[PDB]
Order: structure tokens, then sequence, then C-alpha cells
């Protein structure tokens, strides 16, 4: 009979849900202050409360949709599926939790978001021409890696300030190359042109539309461009549900933090997005270059891999920078950039050893605790990720969904997605603290046997 | 001090060719870009061609390109412009100029190029004397029928400079006509001789014409 | 690219201030230079790069503007500021110049000195006859010169030439030549030069072939 | 550690000008008044047509915080055409770098641009403005016919600056020769004397400059940072030039001979983009008169415990040796992005301890990244890498953070005291702060005792209030007030002397001082100049041997020191502080000779004997037992004296008795160790010869089981002494005995019976109670009062029955309980009383024939009641006499007993016997 909420929940219509999942509360005078109250579902059920007046939510873990995980990326028609659960129903009561799991496979098919960030220095005018066949061809080869790939584009020409830019000593350098019987563009720091799109044929056209500018100072502004491409998710077109490959294409050594002193640039770089409505980095004349530290933190935190498509003569600096920018990779670029297609396909294959989850739109009242199965049946707590996987391997994450207190009676959608992958788990969460018992109350003085009080949730008060 | 001097202009028959040159001194010629700008009879300036300081890059006006060549000899400190297939549109005063990053900081004096089927003709010079009394008397000379320009007129071989007005030539049917006046004290004419001195370099002709009373 | 330059002409009294305006069909950033050209002399750079003066150019000359619209202001115009002004574009090939502005100096009006000359015996010998009229030291430049033969207006054969404004006195001179065939010349008696101008009632000078 | 952050002199200028980019201090021979210099690169000023030209402002540190511009110029751009800059003073960052010496201030504008008459090209040459007294000179060797990037056009002279000993100017120009860089150096005197304002290309005869290098060094930036020092042995100071992108972006620092621009030394960074060369500074850190070079590398990436790359900033320390073979250590920031290598600058001798030192800036550190400056002392072997103190920004970012320490200068004694301050810039807040240093005093204190070994019989000191003499000792206290720089000649030191520190905390005070008659004394000591180790002497009193039993425990004497402040501070309130590595707790231990014979060897004679207060323990209950144990010391004294007794667990030790003043109060523990049971008393660790300690050890002896005839306690006293550690054992036994008094009780339920019972009549053969008579229940009981239980006893009852031939009491039933069994000789209930539902006067057993009933009684626990109830009826025929009326009767039964057997088989056993009479009065 008497079980926990017999003394802890009888005074309250809501507290009884908060105290224990096994308790129930009759209504409509089924047991009108009969003797037992709350107890366990079964005790009231037997003592005349069998009808659904008991209002007995319990914490629940159910799966709404579970389309099976796929073996091959070529398995078209039914959508190739990268994760096992698709939609989950979660019902919590106050100060409780339920377990679920996320199975993720490195199918030969997770989606790719690739951004082509180009060096727009004069020596690259022939590369912009060669690149007119990319986008279409890049994606075509990548179709064998995944069926879903998007391509964007941007560029860098270094900070448009006195010592890097030809200083506008004359007017002649406000629209340069007047020196050599040609014309070219002014310096602009970092520019964004094309957001990622599945209509990759747009890249072919967008690169054709571009042309180079002039730089006095040989070092490139590539580190501002990388950091902004890495950080500005909202314009670059990064879908969390896709791998982020930032391709940095260049023929020269980069400019680094505190070198900016020569232009009077001493403002620390906070690693923030400064790209405005003109798709231009407005901070290009006031903020210094990001450090290797800032690049590492932002690309790691936001799951961006950098690919350095760098010509042979400056590889030594890029490889050494990569050693201090962990998670990145450096290849060797042809002077006509015709090998970017292969450079990227290979770079992607080299990158592919990680699975990591991110939960979007999580409310402040709910805590998601993870235990990641990285090997065999061993789980490491505190991880949203596993390293050292090969294509075709799986990872299994054990997740505990706990609610603190009694959050408002609204359904929330928690999206649990691998970073890198289209597929995600939608966990639909509601809170069983507020239920029919609260509405089903008519105090009215009398009804508490012979007396004057209230009555609610099967018990007088 | 920068010094630029153009030469080699003259009368060219249509479809012909002509080489202009411009000597330079007073500066590091090989350190500056050079260009030619021409002044069209409407007094409009038109840029014609530019050659970079090392001679590597040469840019031409679209309606010039394929006919003209701009080049330079940095050892001889001399700029050249080789014209060919010349049309009437190419008649102009040609000026050499030194650049300062898109500006033409220093200019030469100008060499005149005339493109025309007309033949070189010396001027016929006539005195202008008053018909058969004041403190001053106006005298002159009519310089008629010459081609091409220029013609230079002085009075008493440059001795008389005051009271002198030389009018710009008027082109009528492929020949130019100009006049020149001189005002002198009435008390010195005919007591002193007044002579009009006319030079026409194109035909190596110089005529001295005395003005006598009618 | 097209460079439009206005006003085409400008008449300014000494001590007054003026401005010139340069319009580009597209943006030329600050790639705009200004030049001055005096009579029988070559152009000289006044202002470079829209506002930077040069070395011995007076402060009175001040350039301004960017992109599509530039000006050249001249404060307290001096007699010596007479002459043509040109803007020039250095942004895109070919380089281009504006039409140019002719700056004139305004001064007190002055009637012309008019003198008429008969054909020389030397010209008549060759079969021609040019009657010449000089109109010196006048201001404003606008004069109307007519020829009358035995009282009848003649246009055929009349050639006019104006000098550029004098650098000392800021006045103008003009020469009007009436060219006839000797045989035609000998059919008329009276040759008259008529000058209609402000400051007066035309000024007339004449020559009688029978005198 | 002596730099406060409580009352700094806070300098600031107009918002947005970036006051704080460069700082310096100006000390002209002209006066006693010194000024701080703070550069402000984006400052607007008077100069017509010039915006964001920058300015350097001079500030009087003595209150009067207003900063004012140095009048290096007032005019607009030098002209050529009218209103055409021949030099562009706008957007040039003047104040970005500032330096001075004596009466000359040289401020830099690294973005100063020139026009060269040769070509219309603006070039970032970078220049300085020299303020010589009231004369102004343009310093710009960087401006020459070498008009562009190939040449000197891009020098950007002004990112770094210094001066050599005497008067050479060091102007770094990092953009020279396609950013290879260049260090420009000239005598300031030539610059002033040979200057011609109509020439902007003045060459100097003593001009030195780094030569153009191979393309190998493109983009290296020599001139980003510069310092000076005696690197190539003696003679003129050399030039320390930072070149941050040399060595493939790792960075290098080159030291050039001050007399000739040819490299002497080459140092390099370990990590890419660390920017080794951001801050180059030099100082003689070891106090051995040779400058070392400390290179800041602010972007340095360190490795954490998890292998993570942490941007902390590094300061690479190259320590100079005579051979030119530099030794090295590394300092690193603690926090991420707290770019520690941003600035290194001289602090000079922060404690005036003979060592020159520096402070390190980490401008972007701290929660709320205001910037942290790390202060520490130099050492003969390097730097003290761990900060003793930090300075921190007190201002929030307006936009960008202040970057505290971005720029820094020090090793200048601004105030009266010769303890150098730190001028720390905060350009992001338009501020600079002067953090003042307190004097640092190293105090060498010493405490000595002459008769360090005491003898209690040497009663030579007079106690001031008595006719009695005292055994005593001389305690001496000395002080050395060492300090350099300017500190008051006389320092005030407060000293307290504490005697017997380890006993004052609850124990007997072993020693006091003779005059104060207390364990303490104090005085305010005036110590002047340093080295003048003056002293005071106190004489201590060893307490009387008749009360204090302690002989071995040392007497400790402690000195406690405080340096005062108001009374040792100057007129600006700049109080001294003692050196952070100097203790203020100094002590000496004295001891007393513990007897130990003429040969100084302790030879105790330990003996123990006991007196039993109680001789017997009774079996079956908790018997208190107190034994008085006498601990003797008939030889020399002893070390760590204790009483040890081995006690059976059955004897529960309570403690040492404190209810008898004739006994010592000994602390006492109870423990079990290594299969033992022990009681241990504290006899006083430092024991003296002749001590007699008697104490009562109280136990509760349970022993309820069939145990041995006595309880034995094994006692010894012992020590940790060199000789004769343990006394002989005294074996003490206490007899165990059986005590089992048993009380025999009983009662007749009614005490009396009245003969005229209603409806009581005679029958020939009576049935049921009504025809027999009243029922009387006779209760007999054996109660165990004594503590010892027993196994067997008998309860013997004599029931009077036949008086003459009259049968009086017929037993209905024997109601027995407990371990009891009754046997009768005579028939019980011969009358067949089926009732249930429950010598004339004295009818005793010696009168009426009685029935013999014997009850065997089995094992009974102490406190148990063994009961026999005899329910019987009074038969009418034998009370209603026929012969002659009737008589009052006393019906008397007798219950006797004998306890025979106890489980305590090995103990003395006495039979326990007694008897009780139980009667009813029948009337």
């Amino acid at each position: 009979g008497p079980n926990i909420c017999t003394t802890r929940g009888v005074s309250s219509c809501q507290q009884c849900l908060a105290v224990s999942p096994m308790c129930a509360w009759c209504s409509d005078e089924a047991l009108p202050l009969g003797s037992p109250r709350c107890d366990l579902k079964e005790n009231l059920l037997k003592d005349n409360c069998a009808p659904e007046s008991i209002e007995f939510p319990v914490s629940e873990a159910r799966v709404l949709e579970d389309r099976p995980l796929s073996d091959k990326g070529s398995g078209d028609s039914s959508q190739v599926t990268q994760v096992s659960p698709q939609r989950i129903a979660l019902r919590l009561r106050p100060d409780d939790s339920k377990n679920f799991s996320i199975q993720v496979r490195q199918v030969e098919d997770y989606p790719v978001d690739i951004y082509y960030l180009m060096d727009l220095s004069y020596s690259m005018k022939d590369d912009l021409w060669s690149i007119q066949n990319l986008g279409t061809k890049l994606a075509t080869q990548m179709r064998k890696l995944t069926s879903n790939l998007r391509i964007g584009f941007g560029a860098f020409v270094d900070k448009p300030v006195s010592p890097y830019m030809y200083i506008s000593p004359p007017e002649a350098l406000e629209n340069p190359c007047y020196d050599m019987k040609t014309t070219c563009l002014p310096m602009f720091g970092y520019k964004h042109v094309l957001t990622l799109t599945d209509q990759v044929t747009r890249f072919n056209e967008e690169v054709k539309k571009q042309s180079v500018s002039r730089n006095r100072d040989a070092p490139e502004g590539g580190f501002d461009a990388i950091m902004q491409a890495t950080v500005c998710d909202e314009k670059i077109g990064w879908r969390n549900d896709a791998s982020h490959l930032l391709v940095f294409t260049t023929d020269a050594k980069t400019h680094i933090a505190l070198d900016g002193r020569l232009a009077g640039i001493v403002q620390p770089n906070d690693g923030q997005c400064h790209v405005g409505s003109d798709n231009h980095y407005s901070a290009s004349t006031t903020m210094d270059y990001p450090s290797l530290g800032l690049m590492t933190e932002k690309l790691s935190q936001k799951n961006i891999n950098l690919i350095f498509a760098v010509t042979e003569n400056v590889v030594n600096l890029y490889q050494n920078y990569s050693e201090l920018i962990p998670g990145t990779t450096v290849g060797v670029l042809s002077m006509d950039s015709s090998n970017v297609l292969q450079l990227i396909v290979d770079a992607y294959g080299k990158i592919r050893s990680k699975v990591e989850l991110e939960v979007r739109d999580l409310p402040e009242e709910l805590s998601l605790s993870f235990n990641a199965t990285c090997l065999n049946n061993e789980v490491i707590p505190g991880l949203k990720s596993c390293m050292g996987l090969k294509i075709g391997d799986t990872v299994s994450f054990s997740i505990e969904a706990k609610v603190r207190g009694c959050p408002q009676e609204k359904e929330k959608s928690f999206t649990i997605k691998p970073v890198g992958f289209k597929d995600s788990l939608i966990v639909q969460v509601t809170f069983d603290c507020d239920c029919a018992c609260q509405a089903q109350a008519e105090p009215n003085s009398h009804r508490c046997n012979n007396g004057n009080g209230t009555f609610e949730c099967g018990v007088c008060r | 001090e920068v010094q630029l001097e153009e030469s080699g202009g003259g009368l060219v028959k249509p479809g012909g060719s002509l080489k202009l040159s411009c000597a330079a001194s007073g500066f590091a010629f090989s350190s500056y870009d050079m260009s030619w700008v021409r002044q069209i009879p409407e007094k409009r300036l038109e840029w014609v061609a530019k050659v970079s300081s090392g001679g590597g890059s040469t840019y031409y006006l679209d309606t010039v390109q394929g006919r003209f060549t701009i080049s330079r000899d940095n050892a001889k400190n001399t700029l050249y412009l080789q014209m060919s297939s010349l049309n009437s549109e190419d008649t102009a005063m040609y000026y050499c100029a030194r650049h300062n990053y898109g500006s033409f900081a220093y200019w030469g004096q100008g060499t005149l190029v005339t493109v025309s089927a007309a033949k070189t003709t010396p001027p016929s010079v006539y005195p202008l004397a008053p018909g058969s009394t004041n403190s001053m008397v106006t005298l002159g000379c009519l310089v008629k029928g010459y081609f091409p320009e220029p013609v230079t007129v002085t009075w008493n071989s440059g001795s008389l400079s005051s009271g002198v007005h030389t009018f710009p030539a008027v082109l009528q049917s492929d020949l130019y006509t100009l006049s020149s006046s001189v005002t002198v004290p009435s008390s010195t004419w005919p007591s002193e001789t007044v002579t009009c001195n006319v030079a026409h370099p194109a035909s190596s002709t110089k005529v001295d014409k005395k003005i006598v009373p009618r | 690219l097209v460079m439009t330059q206005t006003p085409a002409t400008l008449s300014v009294t000494p001590g007054d201030s003026v401005s010139l305006s340069c319009r580009a069909s597209q943006s030329i950033s600050n790639h705009l230079h200004w030049y001055q050209q005096k009579s029988h002399e070559s152009p000289r750079l006044l202002i470079k790069y829209a506002s930077q003066s040069i070395s011995g150019i007076p402060s009175r000359f001040s350039g301004s503007g960017s992109g599509t619209d530039f000006t050249l202001s001249i404060n307290s115009v001096e007699t010596e500021d007479f002459g043509m002004y040109f803007c020039q574009q250095s942004n895109s090939w070919p380089h281009t110049f504006g039409g140019g502005t002719k700056l004139e100096i305004k001064r007190a009006d002055a009637a012309p000195t008019v003198s008429i000359f008969p054909p020389s015996s030397e010209q008549l010998t060759s079969g021609g006859a040019s009657v010449v009229c000089f109109l010196n030291n006048f201001y404003p430049k606008d004069i109307n010169v007519k020829w009358k033969i035995d009282g009848s207006e003649r246009q055929n054969g009349v050639l006019n030439s104006w000098t550029d404004q004098d650098s000392k006195d800021s006045t103008y001179s003009m020469s009007s030549t009436l060219t006839l065939t000797k045989d035609e010349y000998e059919r008329h008696n009276s040759y008259t030069c008529e000058a209609t101008h402000k400051t007066s009632s035309p000024i007339v000078k004449s020559f009688n072939r029978n005198e | 550690f002596n730099l406060d952050v409580d009352s700094p002199a806070e300098y600031s200028g107009p918002e947005g000008s970036y006051f704080g980019f460069a700082v310096d201090f100006f000390v002209p021979s002209a006066s006693s008044r010194m000024f701080l210099l703070v550069g402000a690169p984006k400052a607007n000023t008077t100069q017509p047509g010039i915006v964001e030209g920058g300015q350097v402002l001079k500030c009087d540190w003595s209150s009067t915080r207003r900063c004012q511009p140095i009048e290096f110029d007032a005019t607009g751009n030098r002209d050529y055409a009218k209103d055409d800059p021949l030099e562009f003073k706008s957007h040039q960052w003047f104040g970005a770098s500032v330096r001075s010496k004596q009466d000359k201030i040289l401020a830099c504008a690294p973005l100063y641009h020139w026009r060269t008459e040769m070509k219309q090209e603006r070039e970032p040459v970078g220049t300085c403005f020299l303020q010589d007294g009231t004369k102004t000179v343009e310093y710009a060797p960087c401006r020459s016919q070498d008009i562009d990037a190939d040449g000197q056009g891009f020098c950007q002279g002004g990112f770094s600056i210094d001066f050599t000993k005497a008067d050479r100017v060091l102007l770094g120009g990092p953009g020279s020769f396609y950013w290879q860089g260049q260090l420009i150096s000239d005598q300031v005197a030539e610059i002033v004397s040979k200057y011609d304002p109509n020439v902007y290309s003045i060459k100097y005869n003593n001009q030195l400059a780094t030569r153009t290098a191979q393309a190998i060094f493109d983009d290296s930036y020599l001139g980003y940072s510069v310092a000076v020092g005696d690197f190539n042995g003696d003679g003129i100071d050399d030039f320390v030039s930072g070149v941050p992108r040399a060595a493939r972006t790792l960075g290098m620092v080159y030291i050039y001979d001050g007399k000739n621009m040819s490299s002497l030394y080459n140092f390099t960074g370990e990590q890419m983009a660390a920017y080794f060369g951001f801050s180059v500074a030099a100082t003689d850190i070891n106090g051995d008169d040779y400058a070392d070079v400390f290179i800041g590398a602010p972007l340095f990436m360190d490795r954490g415990s998890d292998g993570k790359l942490q941007e902390v900033g590094q300061v690479s320390v190259s320590l100079q040796r005579a051979s030119g073979d530099f030794q090295t250590t590394k300092l690193n920031g603690f926090e991420v992005f707290a770019r520690f290598g941003s600035a290194i600058a001289p602090l000079g001798d922060l404690d005036q301890d003979g060592f020159n030192d520096i402070a390190i800036a980490a401008p972007y550190g701290g929660e709320d990244k205001k910037g942290i400056v790390y202060i520490f002392n130099g050492r003969s072997t390097g730097l003290n890498a761990v900060p003793s103190q930090i300075l921190e920004g007190q201002w929030a970012a307006r936009s960008m953070p202040p970057s505290f320490g971005y720029s820094m200068k020090g090793a200048t004694d601004i105030d009266k005291n010769g303890y150098p301050d730190l001028i720390v810039g905060a350009f992001g807040v338009d501020r600079a702060i002067l953090y003042r240093a307190r004097p640092v005093i190293t105090v060498n204190a010493g405490l000595e005792v002459y008769p360090s070994i005491l003898n209690q019989d040497n009663k030579t000191c007079s106690l001031p209030g008595t006719a009695l003499k005292v055994s005593c000792f001389n305690v001496r206290f000395c002080l050395k007030a060492d300090g350099k720089g300017v500190l008051p000649r006389k320092l005030n030191f407060q000293v307290e002397l504490l005697l017997d520190k380890l006993k004052q905390k609850g124990a007997i005070r072993r020693a006091l001082f003779l005059y104060s008659r207390s364990p303490s004394h104090s005085k305010n000591m005036t110590i002047s100049r340093g080295g003048l180790m003056q002293c005071e002497e106190l004489i201590a009193y060893l307490r009387d041997e008749s009360e204090f039993r302690d002989k071995l425990t040392p007497i400790t004497i402690f000195m406690e020191y405080r340096l005062d402040y108001r009374t040792a501070a100057d007129t600006t309130g700049l109080q001294p502080i003692l050196n952070q590595f100097t203790p203020a707790n100094i002590s000496r231990q004295a001891h007393i000779l513990l007897d130990c014979g003429e040969d100084n060897v302790c030879k105790p004679k330990l003996e123990v004997s006991v007196d039993s207060d109680q001789k017997k323990i009774y079996i079956g209950d908790d018997n208190p037992l107190t034994l008085i144990v006498k601990a003797q010391n008939q030889g020399e004294g002893a070390y760590e004296a204790e009483l040890i007794v081995s006690i059976p667990l059955q004897a529960d030790f309570i403690g040492v008795v404190r209810n008898n003043e004739a006994l010592a109060r000994l602390s006492c523990a109870f423990k079990t160790e290594n299969q033992t049971r022990q009681v241990v008393c504290d006899l006083g660790n430092p024991m003296k010869a002749g001590t007699q300690l008697l104490a009562g050890l109280r136990f509760s002896v349970h022993q309820q089981s069939e145990m041995d005839t006595s309880v034995k306690f094994d006692l010894q006293i012992q020590s940790s002494n060199l000789f004769d550690k343990v006394s002989p054992v005294v074996s003490h036994k206490v007899d165990l005995a059986v005590l089992a008094a048993v009380e025999i009780r009983g009662v007749s339920s009614p005490d009396h019976i009245f003969l005229p019972i209603p409806n009581w009549e005679h029958k020939e053969n009576p049935e049921t109670e009504e025809d027999v008579g009243p029922v009387v229940q006779h209760i007999y009981e054996l109660r165990n009062n004594g503590p010892s239980s027993f196994s067997k006893a008998m309860l013997h009852l004599q029931w009077p029955y036949k008086y003459n031939n009259n049968t009086l009491l017929y037993i209905l039933h024997y109601d027995i309980d407990g371990p009891m069994n009754c046997t009768s000789d005579m028939e019980i209930n011969p009358l067949r009383i089926k009732i249930s539902s429950l010598d004339i006067h004295t009818l005793g057993c010696g009168v009426a024939q009685c029935l013999k009933i014997v009850c065997q009684v089995g094992r009974l626990d102490r406190g148990k009641s063994a009961i026999l109830y005899v329910k019987s009826l009074l038969w009418t025929e034998t009370f209603m006499n026929k012969e002659n009326q009737n008589h009052s009767y006393s019906l008397k039964s007798s219950a006797s007993f004998n306890v025979i057997e106890f489980p305590y088989k090995n103990l003395p056993i006495e039979d326990i016997t007694n008897s009780t009479l139980v009667t009813t009065n029948v009337t």
C-alpha cells in the first residue's frame, strides 16, 4: 500500500509526479479521501481506481522512427541512412531521466560541405582560368565518396592597408596593374562570393567571373580568410549535418599575428565573424591576424578541417603551420591548379578518422550525458566523440537525457547529429509534471468529508 | 631639371609612315614610364601610346593599335614613335611626356604632324601698306598659300617686337593663310625701313619683304 | 569611358573665384589629374590624384572629389590664369581627357583699332586680290566683321582669324581677309570694313580703288 | 613584490588616441623634476591639415597628472607646392615608440610617409622627432634617394627604439629592403648639428646601418624590437635587434657590434609564428655586470598536460658568459592568449639587493582580459621565473582591451626612495600607469644562548623580589637592518621574545624571565644604517625543581619579528617592506643536563611495586579493583618514562584515579596491540632522578566465567634510554571468590483465617472447596542476592499435618517454577481435592507430624527467583475441635535450603544455608 509518495505527494497534485514514477492519482471521486492516497498505480487501481482518472504518466523512452542504417553510399532509392534511430519520443517527469543510444556508421557516404577559398594575387590569374572546369568536376569525383556534396567560393588578397597594399602612393594603385599594360583589382582583405550550394555548376561560373588584384607585401592574408571562412557559418553555408572542408589555395607564405603592427594594427583578434552584408571582412583594416592558437581553437570547436592546396615552393611553412594547427592537412598544388580535384579527394580520404556529435537547440533545463563506445564494448564518459575509425566502422554513443526541476509544458526538439552527417536524431521531449489531475479539481468548501477545504487529484486538502 | 625635346614631325601623304623621336635629359630616363599625347586641331588632347620604364609593356589607343609602335632606347635616352598607315585623323601636335604614376608630370614642346595629299608649297608674301595721318601707323604682311604649318614671322629680324600681332593661320582648300601686323610711330615710317621676315621650314624658304608707301 | 568637362568656356574678372567640373561615366576612384595649357605652350600638371598639388603650383588651385565627380577650384583668379584646363583619367585604358575648359580673363571693354589695306601690286601681278582688315586690342572677344563692296555685303572669300587673349593687356586682335580675283576686284570702286562691337554704331574703314 | 597596486600614479589622455603605446621617463640635468612620457599615435593636434598624426605627451609625476604635448613641431606638412605634403604627418602613429635620455626626447612615427622629388610615390620610411631642450630636429636617415621597397623607402623607422650608453640612437626600420629590415644608428649629436631643414636626405658621417641582405631574408622585419648592452665584451654597447620572421617565421635576434653592422650573436625561436623578437630587452640579471638578452615571443604555443597547444607567450632567456656561449631558460605565460612575450622591460633592482631585473607583460591575460605584468627578482644563476607580484589593469575594454604592459619602462627611481617603479602602458584604454616600489629591507636576526646547557643547582641570579637565588641563562638578540637605495637611516623593528613556546600551550611553564616573571618580553629596537648588529640581553629563570619534573625536553627560545611602517616610512608615505625571502621566526634550543652521573650517561634504576586497595573479586558481576602502583627512580633519570601494565581483557580499565590528592595525576591510555591488552601511564617524558610517582589504576573485573582463582596484573616501568630501559616486573594477584548469598523468603497468601466461614459444614466424604474449607497458598522463595550463580541447591519443606490424629492442611497442588522438581515422602492430596480454579497453639513441624517435601533446585542466575508455591485447604474436621470449644492456632511450615554446587569448580565454595518460617493465624 503505502509507498513513498503516500507521505510525499499526497499534499500535492504535482509533487507526486515529481517524487516517483510508480505513483498515480485518482480523480473524479474514485476514492474520495478513502484512505490510501497516491501510493503506487496498482494499489489505487485495486482500491476502486482502475478507470483512467488515475492520470498515471511514467517516464518513457520510445522510438518513433528507426529506418535501418545503410551499408553502401550507392544504395540509392531508399535514402542512404548514416545513423540508426531517426525520431525519438521522450517523456520525463521532474528530476528524472531516460536512456537512449546513437549508432553512427562511417558508411561510404556522409555529406560534404566544401568551400573553395582562393588566393587572388596576380600570379593566380591562370589558376582562375584553369578552375573554370572545377565545381562540376570536383563534385563529380566526390560522388563516389558521397551522394551529397555542396560547393562554395571565396577569396583573399590581404589587408587593404598602407604597408601590405601598394599604399595608394599614387591614385594608380587604387585600381592596379596600370604598370604592366593590364588592369586588375584593388586589395580587399577577405571576400565571400558563393555560399555552399548543391548546384555546383554555379562555381564554374563564379570563378570565371573573378579576376586578380595586386599585393606589394609577398605574405598573404590567408590566415584572416581561413579564420573567417572557419567562423562565419551563416554565410559560408556550413550545414552542421555535413563535413566541413575549407580549402585554402595559394602560392605564397602567410602573414601572421602581430606582424600587423607594421600597418598600425594592434587590435587582438578575438576569433569572431566580421563579414558584413557586402560579404566582406570589415575588420580587414583594424584587426590583426589570428594566431595559430585561435585557428586551432575555432576549427576544432566548430569541426572545420583545413586543406592546404599549396604550391611546392612554400610547402615547408604550411606543413610546419599544420603541425601547430592539429587536425589539418597539407598537400601539393600544381601551378595550373588542375590537381585540386585529386588533392581534395585525397585530402578528404586522409581526414576521415572521426565521429563527433553535436546537439542543437538544447534548452537550459535538460542535460545530455554521453558515454562513447570507442572500441569493442568499452565506453569513455564525457565524450561526444571517438577517434581512430576507418570507413565502414561504427561508433555507439550511450546518452542519458535528464531534466532538472519542472520546465514549461512545451514540446522541444533536440537534434542530435554527428557533425559531418545529414542524418540526425530528433528527440521530441515533453514533461509529465502537468497533467489532467491539476485541471480536475473543484474545491468548493465541502467534499473534504465534513469540513471546509479544497480537493484535488483524488485527495482532500 | 627635366628636359624633353620632340622632333621628326612633318607632312606625310595618307597611307604613309613617319618616325618621331624625343630626346630626354636631366633625369634617370630608364626609371620612368614615357608616353605620347597628341593635340588634335580641335585642341583636344588625346593619349596615343605608353611604354613602361624597362620597355617591357606598351599600351596604345584602340584606334592607333596595329599602326603605331612606341619604343625606347634607354642607353641613348631617346623615346620613339613609329607611325604607319597614317590617316587624316592622325594630324596633330605630338608631345612626349614623362609619367608620375598616371599623370603626365613633364611635357615636351611638340612636333607637328600633318597627314594630307596636299603638296608642300612655300608662302607668297605680300606687303600691307596704308592707302594714300596719326601718331602711329599700322603696317603688315599677308602670308598666303603655304602648306603645311608652321610659318614664323618676325619684324626687322626680331628687332621690332612691340606692336606686333601674328594671327593664327586659316586653312582654305589645302593652303594656309596668315597675316601679321605691326604698329610703328608715324614719324619713323617711311623714314625707317620696316621689313616682314617670313620663314617656312617645311620648304626651307625664307622671304624678307620690305613695306613701302603706296 | 567618357570624360565630360564643363563649363566649356569661362569668363572671370580678376579677384573672382571659379570652379571646373569633371564627370566620369564610371568610377575612377581618385585616378584624376588636372592640367593647364597657355598659348603656344605645352600642358602642365596642376593637381594630381584628385587633390594633391605639385611643386610650384599656387595654393589657389585646389582639386577635389572622387569616383565620378571631380572639381578644380581656383581662388582669386589672376590674369596669368588665362588658358585651357584639362582633366585626365588614369583608371582604365585608354587614358582619356575631358573636352577642356577655356578660361578667359574679364577686363574693361575696349574698342578695336581698325585699319584697311588694299591689295599689293605684287599680288595683282599674279592675278589675285586680297583686301585686309586688322582689328586690334579689343575686348570682349565678340565682334561682327562685315565686308561691303560698293555698299553690298560679301561673304564669299572672307577669312577671319582671332588671336588668343594677350598675356599682358588681356585684349584680343582679329584679322579679316577678303580674297577676290584681280578681274573681279577691278569691277568695283569701294571696299569697306565694318566692325560691329560693344563700346559703340559700327566702326568703318574704307578704300576706294579709284583713289 | 614591493610594487603596490593600491596607490599607482594613473596617467591618461583623450579617448581614442591610444595613449600608452610607448612609455618612457625623462630626467634632464636641468632639474630635480622628472617627467613620464606617454606616446599617443592617433592623437589629433594643432598642426593644420594633419589628422591622427600622433603625439607624445610629458607628465609631471608629482600629482599634477595633466599630460601636455612635447612641442616637437606645430606646423602642417612641409610644403613643396602650396598645400602639397612633401612629408605626410597624418596617420603616422607618432608616439607608437618613445625613448629619451637626459634632456633629449626622440619620438617615433613608424608610419611617417615621404614624398620624394624624384617620383610621386608615398613611402613608409618612418621617422623620429628630436626635442633637444627647446630645439627641434627631424631624424630620418631612412629617407634617401633609395626611394622604394628595394631601397629604404619602406624602412618604417620607428617600430623600435633605444639609446646606447653615451649617446647613439637606435632606430629600428623593419620594412627596409622588402621587409628584411634594417637597424639604423647614429650619434644623436651629429643628427642635431648637421641637420639642414631644406634637405630631407641628410647623410651622417657616423651613420651605421644593417646592410641589404639576400632574398633569403625577405619579410624578416629587423627593427621590430631593439635593445642595447655589453654583449661583445667591453666598449660601446651593441645593438640587440629583433627579427621576428627570420629563420622561416621562427624568428631570430641578431646582436650587432655597436661600432659596425656585422652580426656577433644569433639567437632563434623554436616555434613557428611565436614571433621571437617581438620584444627584445637586455639586462645584467645575475648582478655580474654583463647584459643578457631576454626575447619575447608572444604567440608561443606551449604544450599542456593533455598535449594541447596553448598560446601563452614565451620569454626566451639567453644568459651571457665570457666565452659568448649563452646558457638558457624559458619563461612562459600561464593563461591562454595571455601573450606573455609582448613586453619585457627593466625594473632594475626591485629590492635593492644587488640584482638588476625585469618585468614581463601578458597584455591579454586575466578573467576580463585586461593584461597582467609579472614581477620577480633576479638570481646569480638566472631569473626567478615565478612572479612574487603582478600588476593588473584596472580598466575594462572600451572596445579593445587596454593590453596592460604592451609597452613598458622601468629601472628608474622616480620617488625619494631608490626602489625603481614600472611604467606600464595600456594603449587600448588611452592610459599608462606608474606602479611605485616600496623599499626592501633584508633583516638578519640572530638568537643565541650562552649557557645553552643548564644546571638547576647553579643558583646565581638574584630574583628581584626575593632573598632566594635562581638558576638562570643569558638570551641574546641581535638585528641587521640591511637595505640599499633610499630608506630612512633609522628603521623601527618590533621584537618579541617567547620562552618555552611548546609548553605554554596548556603545560607547566618550565621557564620564565627573572625581571618580568613571565615567559615573554618585548621591545621596539632602533636599528640604523645596516650591519650595526646591536643587541639586547634577557636573563631567564629555570623553574624550581621541587615542582617541575621535566629534565630532557628542550627549552625553546623564539624570536618573532615585525618591521614597522609609519615609523620607518618617508614623507610620501612610501613605507618599507621586508624582503620576501627573509624569515621573522628565529630560534635556539637550550637543554638541561639530566643528571646522568659524572660521565654524562643516563643510568636509571627503575623499580615498581604495588598496594592493593581491595583483595577480592567476586565471580559473576563487575567488581571494581584499584591498584596503587608506585614508580621509583633510584638511579639517574630517564627518557620517555612510562608505566606499562599487561591487563586481561576481562579486567576493563577505567582510568587513573583523580579522587586522592596523595597520588600523582598520570594521563593514561588503553590499547590493544599485536595480541596484547595494555594500560599505559604518562610518567613525564623527561624524567628526573628521585621522582616518585604513585597512581591508582582502576579496573572493573567482569570475569563471569569459570576462571582461575585470581586475576593477575603484570607491571613494569620503562624508558627509551641508552641503559637499563626496563624495570623488573612486579606480579600482582587478586583473589577471586564465590559470593552467593541466597535469601529465603516466604509468605502465606492470607495472613489469617477466621473460623466462622459462611456455609462451612462437615461431611463424611467432602467434595469441592466448600465442604473442605479455605484455601491457603504458601509461597517459598530462594533469591540469589550474591553475584555468583550456582548449579544446584535444595529447598526443604516441612508441612505440619497431623496434630495428634487431626490432618490440618491438605495440599491441593505444588505449583513450582524455575528449574525445580519436588519429591514427597507422604501422599500428596490424599483427600482427592479436585478444585483447581486458583504445644496446642503452635502447630509446627515439631508438634504436628509434617510431610517432607524436598525440591531439587537446578541452575540459577544471579537475581533469579526459585519458587515453590503450596496450594492447600484447611479441612473443617481438624480445626473445629470437639473436646472443648476451640483454640487459636498458628499453622507453621518451615522452608530450609542449602546451595550445594557452583560452576566455579576451582574456587573456594561455601555451602549457602538458611531458613524461613511461614505461618497463618487461625482464630
